[PDB]
RNA sequence: CUAAGAAAUUCACGGCGGGCUUGAUGUCCGCGUCUACCUGGUUCACUGCCGUAUAGGCAG
């Protein structure tokens, strides 16, 4: 959650057979939790040979093209997946349901190390560029570009110095090549407004967000509720269950020498935006944050308003 | 504020992934769209016309915008007396000096 | 009684387009195949000299303004070089009968008015406002722009019953004035004749043709025509002129304001120059609504108070509501 | 009290455009019918003016119609401003007439500016000036175009009568009708220079000629009153008074010497400038055009 | 260090026969579009050229 001093771009991510489901409840465009785990990621290969620390990252998602299908006269849609290859006896496999979906994201990101002071501002952006070629977002590829040569260069912008006249100028840069696209941030605030504004009832918070992914055809006191922009359920992150364990004492880990939790989903509010909606980029940023004294590890957009 | 930015939603995607727009097919009532949503092209294409080697004020087709947000409100005869006019005047007003000073940096 | 809610009274003295030609003075008794006036462009470029915009002082906006400067293409008519005199003809027709309305939904309030004009009709005829139309046929209003600065106006008026002149008129525009409407034994020949027009008794034709001496060349001025977007400024987006086959005209509406300023009365002006008579009386060119609805003397007040509640208004402001019937209008509700 | 959103002036000193012929030089007694100048080709295709090698001297002729009644505004929206806009020139007319304006204007007819290019270069340019008030020349002139200095005014006895009859134009004390012919030695088959077209040539009956405004550019070179230098010579009397070959302007909003920061001290503010200021500002309003809001 | 890490739905098919959409109708009436302007910012960085060779009475 510290500011950052710069502001790093990665212009057009094409991004091959994406994950889909997202949560065990909101299906659509992949988890924030994805996108901040990436960033931790590059930060692991990269900000340690760079001497930078990758914390922030701005979701934009120029396109989104999921693989479903409506049947013949249902309304809901249901899932394309694949085949597999056979058993052991080759009778055939089980059918696990993956949702997939090609997808086109930008990123910001956050830059606090001394690298900068250390590297110059192309060198930082092309160690990043090439390291995150050969990586995966949300379970799937990332694709090169092709037959035109244009989205592939970043961009840069030391927003730590100059007068507030030489951010905003350099600031509207960056809203040209994320244009096409809607900015995602989370909405912490707006559903524990309107759980204070439904207490006519004594309502939950999931009985609020069915409230919000809504078409709530209103009787007249005929009329369609109306939206203050587009609402949309997000994971927030995850609340544990279960006591902290000792790394050696939970049998098929992963490692055997970090501890763990059974969690949980937790279920939260998000808005997509323009980007020329908000007036500081910062604030776009998504920061995992958790405490591990209790059992909550969340993701949020701070300081946005 | 939506319109202001849906318009440039609009003008991206209409630049992107066009690169051989031009004037030649069905040209009325479009001056200056050659102009703010052009090609870039990386070079200009001009024979007996400067304008497309660079641009300055491509203002007047947000006024004609602004000339369709006056007419975007479909009816309402109630407003004029009221202030609420000038106050939707200060709304076309606010937003569009927001809607210029975005509009220059595509040929600023 | 109510007023019918569809009021659609049919214009009367209604004009033509004038056509414009040029010649010699002294060939203007022979004016008959003169060359018409035509329409032609030319390129105008001229420097950026208008109201200053505001918070707008920046001095090298102004010198970066003198660097893009206005390339802009206007269309003008000039007279033919060797010639001095212009000539514009139009035909007026007096049609009378300005009682009687097109559509009119109550038979009643229809029936009323008839019986209101028919009283203004036997008590006065028409010719107190026919000596105020011919002074405006006698002196050269018709001639908006191209009157102001010349040296000689002259205008002949000829009454056509067949394919004949029945009789002609011959008047100095400029020795009549253009504020003031005295009496003449000419021009009273002239106003027998729109009066028994307006009344309906016989046929009235006029062939109005107009000379004014202006100079080798000079510029005249027609009427403009509305531009629809065709480009850039190149493409006349800047001016266009009037034109009907290829020679330089004024639109008959502009003519027929040009007829109808006869009404002197006012609220609040006693010899500043007549207004042409309108509902809600204004000029555009002055901005300013003279003869406002809060006054009485609006026609709309004036006409409602003398149909309805039957009250006579001034014999003053009788002839203002009789002259808004004979321009016709989208009238009632 | 403020200036009306609408301010209209019909225009003065209202010029014609100008035909070009050719002729040889002191043939200026039978120098009435004339061949004229066409517009041809050389190749790539180009359209130059040249004159018939048998000749040298350019016939330039047009005519100029002194209006007056300099005070009115055409259109205007609010009568208090229209009437104190005509009370402030009737402070000006009856202080001082027309007579220092339109004897400025009395050099620009004699030394033949609206020869635009075709004066610089040439050796011999003689101008006649006739008054009209008939068909009949009711007053004639003759004046040399060199020995009158085309950067420095100075004054003389036929010209101050000839800026009388301006002068009589301008107040509205009658008529005032010119014809302006202007000959100039230039040589045998010369380049002239008409007017450009946005590229041909300005023709009118198959005759090559310079626009009307921009004979009218030539006659107002009168501002002399910068802010700045009188050392680069007159410079025409525009609101923002600039030259688009020099480059720069002159007048600056920034400066309190602007036309629209003049006119609102002169007449809304009563803040008069100086007398010599004051022929600035009255030169616009015979210039005309959209002022106002 | 990412609801992390992995994955072939395939093969084949006749859409086809038939059809009356008719009848009748008043779009009326009224209007001011004005005001100013330098295209001398080269219509091929050129129209003829000794050798494309900054070679010219170059026609400048």
């Amino acid at each position: 959650v510290t500011d950052p001093e710069a502001l790093l771009l990665l212009p057009r991510l094409s991004i091959q057979n994406a994950n889909a489901i997202s949560s065990p409840l909101t299906w659509g465009f992949p988890s924030p939790g994805a996108f901040t785990g990436f960033v931790h990621a590059l930060q692991r290969r990269v900000g340690i040979s760079l001497d930078i620390e990758l914390d922030g990252v701005g979701i934009v998602c120029h396109r989104f093209e999921a693989q479903i299908s409506q049947p013949a006269g249902k309304r809901t849609k249901v899932f394309n997946l694949t085949r597999n290859p056979l058993n052991r006896d080759g009778s055939t496999a089980a059918i696990v349901e993956e949702g997939r979906a090609h997808l086109e994201v930008s990123l910001l990101l956050g830059v606090h190390g001394d690298g900068l002071d250390d590297h110059p501002a192309q060198e930082i952006a092309r160690q990043v560029q090439e390291q995150a070629g050969a990586m995966r977002l949300a379970g799937g590829s990332i694709l090169p570009w092709c037959n035109e040569r244009f989205p592939a260069p970043n961009a840069e912008l030391l927003m730590l110095g100059g007068s507030d006249e030489q951010r905003r100028k350099n600031q509207r840069r960056l809203t040209r090549r994320l244009l096409p696209g809607f900015a995602l941030v989370s909405r912490e605030a707006l559903l524990q407004q309107h759980l204070e504004t439904l207490r006519t009832t004594l309502p939950e918070a999931t009985t609020l967000d069915a409230l919000l992914d809504l078409c709530r055809i209103n009787f007249e006191p005929w009329q369609v509720r109306d939206k203050p922009g587009w609402l949309v359920p997000i994971p927030a992150g995850y609340n544990a269950l279960s006591p902290l364990y000792l790394p050696g004492e939970v049998r098929n880990a992963r490692d055997r020498e970090t501890p763990l939790r059974f969690v949980e989903n937790l279920f939260g509010l998000g808005e997509w935006l323009s980007p020329h909606r908000v007036a500081a980029l910062s604030d776009l940023l998504w920061y995992h944050h958790a405490e591990p004294d209790k059992g909550l590890y969340r993701w949020s957009t701070p300081r946005f308003v | 504020a939506q319109i202001c930015d849906e318009a440039l939603q609009y003008a991206a995607r209409l630049r992107e992934l066009e690169p051989g727009w031009s004037a030649t097919p069905g040209c009325q009532l479009h001056d200056a769209e050659q102009l703010w949503l052009d090609p870039l092209r990386a070079q200009t294409d001009e024979t007996f016309l400067q304008r497309r080697l660079r641009g300055d004020w491509p203002a007047e087709v947000g006024n004609r915008f602004a000339n369709w947000l006056n007419r975007a409100v479909s009816s309402d005869s109630q407003i004029l007396g009221s202030p609420e006019a000038a106050q939707w005047s200060q709304e076309l007003s606010k937003e569009l000096t927001m809607f210029k000073e975005i509009l220059e940096d595509e040929r600023d | 009684l109510s007023t019918a809610s569809v009021l659609a009274f049919e214009r009367k003295l209604d004009p033509s387009d004038a056509l414009m030609s040029a010649g010699a003075w002294a060939q203007r008794d022979a004016s008959q195949e003169w060359p018409a006036v035509t329409v032609r462009e030319k390129s105008v470029r001229g420097t950026i000299s208008n109201r200053l915009k505001t918070k707008d002082r920046d001095p090298a906006k102004l010198d970066a303004s003198i660097q893009s400067p206005n390339l802009q293409t206007v269309d003008v008519a000039n007279l033919p070089s060797d010639a001095d005199t212009l000539k514009v003809r139009f035909t007026l027709r007096v049609l009378g009968g300005a009682g009687t309305p097109s559509a009119c939904n109550d038979a009643a309030y229809r029936d009323k008015l008839l019986q209101t004009v028919a009283t203004y009709v036997n008590d006065q005829g028409f010719a107190e406002l026919a000596r105020r139309y011919a002074h405006n046929l006698a002196n050269a209003r018709f001639l908006w722009r191209n009157r102001v600065g010349a040296e000689a106006v002259e205008v002949r008026i000829n009454h056509i019953r067949q394919g004949e002149v029945a009789r002609a008129w011959r008047f100095d525009a400029l020795a009549i004035g253009l504020r003031d409407f005295k009496a003449d034994a000419e021009l009273d020949a002239l106003a027998e004749l729109i009066a028994s027009g307006l009344s309906g008794s016989g046929h009235v034709l006029l062939e109005v043709v107009a000379f004014a001496r202006i100079g080798d060349g000079q510029e005249v001025f027609p009427s403009q025509e509305l531009i629809l977007d065709k480009g850039d400024k190149k493409g006349q987006k800047s001016k266009t002129l009037y034109s009907v086959r290829d020679a330089a005209a004024i639109h008959s509406q502009k003519i027929g304001n040009a007829l109808r300023t006869i009404d002197t009365w006012y609220p609040d002006e006693d010899g500043l120059g007549p207004i042409a008579v309108e509902p809600y009386g204004s000029v555009t060119s002055q901005g300013k609504a003279y003869r406002q609805p809060k006054q009485k003397l609006d026609f709309y007040t004036l006409l409602d108070n003398w149909v309805l509640r039957d009250e006579a208004p001034a014999v003053e402001q009788q002839h203002y509501v009789i002259a808004n019937l004979i321009r016709g209008g989208v009238f009632g509700e």
